[PDB]
RNA sequence: CACGGACCAAGGAGUCUAACGUCUAUGCGAGUGUUUGGGUGUAAAACCCAUACGCGUAAUGAAAGUGAACGUAGGUUGGGG
RNA sequence: GUCGAAUUUGGGUAUAGGGGCGAAAGACUAAUCGAACCAUCUAGUAGCUGGUUCCUGCCGAAGUUUCCCUCAGGAUAGCAGAAGCUCGUAUCAGUUUUAUGAGGUAAAGCGAAUGAUUAGAGGUUCCGGGGUCGACCUUGACCUAUUCUCAAACUUU
RNA sequence: AGAACUGGCGAUGCGGGAUGAACCGAACGUAGAGUUAAGGUGCCGGAAUACACGCUCAUCAGACACCACAAAAGGUGUUAG
RNA sequence: GUGAUUUCUGCCCAGUGCUCUGAAUGUCAAAGUGAAGAAAUUCAACCAAGCGCGGGUAAACGGCGGGAGUAACUAUGACU
RNA sequence: UUGACAUUGUGAAGAGA
RNA sequence: GAAGACAUUGUCAGGUGGGGAGUUUGGCUGGGGCGGCACAUCUGUUAAACGAUAACGCAGAUGUCCUAAGGGGGGCUCAUGGAGAACAGAAAUCUCCAGUAGAACAAAAGGGUAAAAGCCCCCUUGAUUUUGAUUUUCAGUGUGAAUACAAACCAUGAAAGUGUGGCCUAUCGAUCCUUUAGUCCCUCGGAAUUUGAGGCUAGAGGUGCCAGAAAAGUUACCACAGGGAUAACUGGCUUGUGGCAGUCAAGCGUUCAUAGCGACAUUGCUUUUUGAUUCUUCGAUGUCGGCUCUUCCUAUCAUACCGAAGCAGAAUUCGGUAA
């Protein structure tokens, strides 16, 4: 999504390619809002065995 | 300005037309009722679809408002309403002030 | 060294409508308007007509209201005839 | 460039316009795509370009005032045409003369105020401060009469 | 670029400035004759290669408002003072 | 999201978001109750989510400074 | 998403100013 | 079997909601933008001796402040300087003389004022009621501000008088709505009483883009109507800037102004610099450089002929006719 334009997905901002507003969603979002981690309770690299 | 809370002024009372004494209190506006015709014609305005209607204003510039002082009549009781001129402030029945007084303290 | 126009013919752009202002012509005149309708007919004409209605004959107040002669319907100064 | 696989391809079939479809170019969706094609609302609105059809006769402008989300536009007054009407030299006049006002520009003034500005001379500080000596000379500060040159926001005149 | 006053151009041809929105002269029905304006009168070109006193010789002389540029500074060129 | 393999992937949760069986009365509708009223109405209390508070979270969006002290010529500054 | 009202019937304890 | 008056379905209510829908996102402007306010105003000057008068002209100022810094009376006279007094010194408080304003009057500036308009004290609320007229701006509308009255009712003083805010020139606000006071008034139209509401007059809450919309961005994916009223090449005026050259000759050059140079100044040219401007072209004049080729300029690098030298020769330097 990063990779499209801004008509075909809320990441697709361009001019350098990044998401530009934070990639975690909220669940009471919306239908065409909800891309990247969605529910995310947190993020990054766990390592949690 | 430092206004006093009392002042003897001319009074239109049809009982006595003559200078008389005031108590000198402030104008502050009233809590403005749901019932007058221009607040339950604007409430019918805002209803349904299409979101505001009239307008609301921003571009305020003033700083200040004018003062209006209710002048009450001691004896015949009728109120009057006189105004100041602009002030950022006001204080009724203030402190006067005393010439060839230290600068204090 | 701004734009339209290679040429010819034909076509091609301040209209009608409703409500109005000034002005003018006309009818009648403190009145006026036959044509909604009816009568009538040589039949969309022409001719004729009751009751109404519209505007005018009073203004002024937001409104309840009130409602225009002291005087040859006034005084002074002009004024054509 | 690729050429034995994410290969090339027929036909059948599915997804349709703020929709589809996209190994992502805003690409593709019938030579049409940063929103298809068709008809209608539609003679859409245009302070903006363009055009606007016979002849003669008389008169004859404006780009200024004020207000406007006013500055390529209006309203408004002015300039202009027409229609006239009341009267017949009543009254006037982009002119002078005489009488009587008002004005502070040009010029002028700075040994007049103000502000600026060159030069000496005289006179108190007996110094503001240091020296020469167990009070005399420099420095400045003031003061007096002079001298050169100035003013849109100086000025008697 | 921007004000003041008037005159103009625009909206206007005519004679003059070769040429020309705005300069000079003059403003315009159709014509004849006379006279002029501004400008001209060697030849182009209508009109004295007119009269008069001087000045000027330039191996880019100069030649007429607006107007189509030249300055400081020099010259034992020549002229007057 | 990043973009084979190898190697590494630091610091920062104050902000913007996401997320939490985390303290609260702080704010907070309509129905509901209470008070006053002849009623229309006014006035209160109580109160959901949300906000507000608190916790976590950067292979979430993103961030990683301006100053000065300081070692024997100078210089630099392992040090504050 | 949250509250209310209505779909909405039948019972029991034990608690609130 | 599970589940159970929960849930679901329904209707209102609060929250969330660029996923989606509309819409919007000033003006002036030596192009736009950025800045700024020349957008509502005031003083001085520009302004050309009535009045008016422009530029993003020059020096400034306003969205305030004051129960007195308003009103009246009275006494008094201020800047500043000289000469004089325990500590007391430059600076304390006291005195006399001088003192046309050289001070003060909120503030910008200008004007005005000396038995005051200043300082000081005394008393008051004319900073009030009513409602018209007049001046400035002007359309002779509004608004702001102001002037002279009338009708009341007050202040002040012995009084005559003066006072309808601040000595004068600036210090501000429509309709719609709301709101408060006033008249105790009218109306809710079948008739009444109360509550409520709607009026009349007068204030206030504000529009500073100040005659008064309710308003964020982006587009190199772009669009339309126009514009040479308008920027980005040429060309045109100008020549500050850039380039080139004069004049005077203090000085340089051992000596020696000028062989060769040249300060302070000053007169110029040029348009291969850059600006300034915005006349031409926006229903289109192909925008850098190079290549190629022609021709012109001369402010001459070479070459021909020369003059000068601080030219012995050699070299060099200055110059003339030369494109
Ligand atoms: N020659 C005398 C001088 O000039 C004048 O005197 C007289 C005339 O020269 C002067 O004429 C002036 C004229 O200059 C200029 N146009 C101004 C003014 N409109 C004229 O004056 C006249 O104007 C019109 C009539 O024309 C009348 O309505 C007006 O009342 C009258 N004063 O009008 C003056 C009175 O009739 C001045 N008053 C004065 O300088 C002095 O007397
Ligand atoms: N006023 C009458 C006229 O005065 C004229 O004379 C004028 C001048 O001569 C005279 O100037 C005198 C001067 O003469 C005398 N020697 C010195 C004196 N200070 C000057 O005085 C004048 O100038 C000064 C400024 O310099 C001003 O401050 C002063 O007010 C002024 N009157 O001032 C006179 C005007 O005030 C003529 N004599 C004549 O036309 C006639 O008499
Ligand atoms: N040159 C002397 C010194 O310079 C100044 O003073 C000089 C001037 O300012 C002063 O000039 C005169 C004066 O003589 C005379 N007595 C009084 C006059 N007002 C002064 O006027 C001076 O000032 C005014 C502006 O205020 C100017 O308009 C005027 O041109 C100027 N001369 O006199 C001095 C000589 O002309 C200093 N004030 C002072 O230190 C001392 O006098
Ligand atoms: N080279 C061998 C000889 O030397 C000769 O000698 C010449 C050179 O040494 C020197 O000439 C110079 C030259 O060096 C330099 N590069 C150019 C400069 N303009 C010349 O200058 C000379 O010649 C020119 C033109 O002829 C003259 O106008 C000038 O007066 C003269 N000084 O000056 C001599 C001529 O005056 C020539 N170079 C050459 O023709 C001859 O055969
Ligand atoms: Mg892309
Ligand atoms: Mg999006
Ligand atoms: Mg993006
Ligand atoms: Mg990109
Ligand atoms: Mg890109
Ligand atoms: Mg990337
Ligand atoms: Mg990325
Ligand atoms: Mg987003
Ligand atoms: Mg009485
Ligand atoms: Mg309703
Ligand atoms: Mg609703
Ligand atoms: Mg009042
Ligand atoms: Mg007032
Ligand atoms: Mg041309
Ligand atoms: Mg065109
Ligand atoms: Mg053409
Ligand atoms: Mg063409
Ligand atoms: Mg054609
Ligand atoms: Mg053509
Ligand atoms: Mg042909
Ligand atoms: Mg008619
Ligand atoms: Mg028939
Ligand atoms: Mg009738
Ligand atoms: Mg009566
Ligand atoms: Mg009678
Ligand atoms: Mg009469
Ligand atoms: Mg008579
Ligand atoms: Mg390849
Ligand atoms: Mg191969
Ligand atoms: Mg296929
Ligand atoms: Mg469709
Ligand atoms: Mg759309
Ligand atoms: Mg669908
Ligand atoms: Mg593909
Ligand atoms: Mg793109
Ligand atoms: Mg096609
Ligand atoms: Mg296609
Ligand atoms: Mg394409
Ligand atoms: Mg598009
Ligand atoms: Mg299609
Ligand atoms: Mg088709
Ligand atoms: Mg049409
Ligand atoms: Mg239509
Ligand atoms: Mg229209
Ligand atoms: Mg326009
Ligand atoms: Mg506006
Ligand atoms: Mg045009
Ligand atoms: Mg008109
Ligand atoms: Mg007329
Ligand atoms: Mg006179
Ligand atoms: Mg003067
Ligand atoms: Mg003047
Ligand atoms: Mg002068
Ligand atoms: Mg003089
Ligand atoms: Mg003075
Ligand atoms: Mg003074
Ligand atoms: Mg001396
Ligand atoms: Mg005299
Ligand atoms: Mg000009
Ligand atoms: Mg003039
Ligand atoms: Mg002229
Ligand atoms: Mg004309
Ligand atoms: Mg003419
Ligand atoms: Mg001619
Ligand atoms: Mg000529
Ligand atoms: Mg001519
Ligand atoms: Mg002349
Ligand atoms: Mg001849
Ligand atoms: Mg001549
Ligand atoms: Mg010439
Ligand atoms: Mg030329
Ligand atoms: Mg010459
Ligand atoms: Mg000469
Ligand atoms: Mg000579
Ligand atoms: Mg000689
Ligand atoms: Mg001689
Ligand atoms: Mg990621
Ligand atoms: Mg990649
Ligand atoms: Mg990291
Ligand atoms: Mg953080
Ligand atoms: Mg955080
Ligand atoms: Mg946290
Ligand atoms: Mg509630
Ligand atoms: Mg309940
Ligand atoms: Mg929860
Ligand atoms: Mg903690
Ligand atoms: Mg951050
Ligand atoms: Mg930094
Ligand atoms: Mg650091
Ligand atoms: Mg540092
Ligand atoms: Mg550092
Ligand atoms: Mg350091
Ligand atoms: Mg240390
Ligand atoms: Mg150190
Ligand atoms: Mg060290
Ligand atoms: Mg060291
Ligand atoms: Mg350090
Ligand atoms: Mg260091
Ligand atoms: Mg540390
Ligand atoms: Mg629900
Ligand atoms: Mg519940
Ligand atoms: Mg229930
Ligand atoms: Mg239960
Ligand atoms: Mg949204
Ligand atoms: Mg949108
Ligand atoms: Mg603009
Ligand atoms: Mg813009
Ligand atoms: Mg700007
Ligand atoms: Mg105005
Ligand atoms: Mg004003
Ligand atoms: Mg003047
Ligand atoms: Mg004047
Ligand atoms: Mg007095
Ligand atoms: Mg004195
Ligand atoms: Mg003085
Ligand atoms: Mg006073
Ligand atoms: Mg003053
Ligand atoms: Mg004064
Ligand atoms: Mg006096
Ligand atoms: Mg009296
Ligand atoms: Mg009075
Ligand atoms: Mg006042
Ligand atoms: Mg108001
Ligand atoms: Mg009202
Ligand atoms: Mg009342
Ligand atoms: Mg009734
Ligand atoms: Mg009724
Ligand atoms: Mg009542
Ligand atoms: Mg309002
Ligand atoms: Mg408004
Ligand atoms: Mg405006
Ligand atoms: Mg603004
Ligand atoms: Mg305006
Ligand atoms: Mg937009
Ligand atoms: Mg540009
Ligand atoms: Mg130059
Ligand atoms: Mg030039
Ligand atoms: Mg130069
Ligand atoms: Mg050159
Ligand atoms: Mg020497
Ligand atoms: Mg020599
Ligand atoms: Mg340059
Ligand atoms: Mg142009
Ligand atoms: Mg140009
Ligand atoms: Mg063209
Ligand atoms: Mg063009
Ligand atoms: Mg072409
Ligand atoms: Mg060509
Ligand atoms: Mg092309
Ligand atoms: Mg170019
Ligand atoms: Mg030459
Ligand atoms: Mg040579
Ligand atoms: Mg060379
Ligand atoms: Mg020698
Ligand atoms: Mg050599
Ligand atoms: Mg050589
Ligand atoms: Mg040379
Ligand atoms: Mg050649
Ligand atoms: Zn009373």
């Amino acid at each position: 999504g990063v990779a499209m334009n801004p008509v075909d997905h809320p990441h697709g901002g361009g001019n350098h390619q990044h998401i530009g507003k934070a990639s975690t969603i909220s669940r009471g979002a919306v239908s065409g809002q909800k891309a990247g981690l969605i529910a995310a309770r947190r993020t990054g690299l766990l390592r949690g065995s | 300005v430092n206004v006093p809370k009392t002042r003897k002024t001319y009074c239109k009372g049809k009982t006595c037309r003559k200078h008389t004494q005031h108590k000198v209190t402030q104008y502050k506006a009233g809590k403005a009722s749901l019932f007058a015709q221009g607040k339950r014609r604007y409430d019918r305005k805002q209803s349904g679809f299409g979101g505001q209607t009239k307008p609301v204003f921003h571009k305020k510039a003033k700083t200040t408002k004018k003062v209006v002082l209710r002048l009450e009549c001691v004896k015949c009781k009728t109120r009057a309403q006189l105004t100041l001129k602009r002030c950022k402030h006001f204080e009724l029945g203030g402190e006067k002030k005393q010439k060839g007084q230290a600068l204090q303290f």
